[PDB]
């Protein structure tokens, strides 16, 4: 603190409406898990059974093309 | 020969549910790893050489050699070698279990117990 600029430095900071704050921090924390776990279930079913089911099978096709049956 | 197919049919069921994820073995479940690690195992058993026939005591024995966990400790190579030192073995100094099996093809406690107690002195004591 000083007569012309006033400046506080705090590693964890959050406006104190109580004497604790965990049960506002935990609502938070629940909120990044939920995402987190939401996003690696997207990334997994999106990426990983797609592009392999795309991928089984083409070889059986391209090696018939020129067949007369 | 019955009675031991079961577990053959099962592992390869179980290795054949995971056919895509073979090649992202990384991204997998530790469980679904294991599986695959045992249908591997058997994969690398199920194979043969030509003009070599097997009678039914050599199936039993490598069948229950596999069943119960006896070839998880070595690597996916040297698998047949370890099948045929273990199949000469058991002809070169357990004949008469072999003749018995070979001509009758029953299964009782003491035949089982017979089997294995001579797999486990081939574990040890011996090379591939």
């Amino acid at each position: 603190v000083q007569p012309h600029v006033v400046t506080v430095l705090a590693d964890t900071a959050i406006r104190a409406d109580n004497l604790d704050e965990a049960a506002i921090l935990e609502a938070r924390k629940n909120a990044e898990q939920l995402l987190a776990n939401q996003k690696s279930d997207l990334d997994s079913a999106a990426a990983l059974a797609a592009l392999a089911e795309t991928a089984a099978q083409l070889e059986t096709i391209r090696k018939i093309k020129n067949r007369a049956q | 020969i019955k009675k031991l197919s079961g577990g053959i049919r099962t592992a390869l069921a179980q290795y054949r549910e995971l056919a895509a994820f073979a090649q992202f073995a990384s991204d997998l479940d530790e469980a679904t790893r294991k599986q695959l690690e045992h249908g591997q195992r058997v994969t690398e058993l199920m194979k043969q050489k030509q003009y070599a026939p097997y009678s039914i005591a050599d199936q039993a024995v490598s069948v229950y050699a596999s069943n119960e966990g006896y070839m998880a400790d070595v690597e996916v190579k040297k698998i047949v070698d370890f099948d045929a030192a273990l199949i000469a073995y058991f002809r070169s100094e357990y004949a008469p279990l072999m003749k018995q099996i070979d001509e009758t093809g029953d299964y009782n406690k003491d035949i089982e117990a017979a089997i294995k107690a001579g797999i486990e002195s081939f574990k040890a004591t011996q090379t591939y």
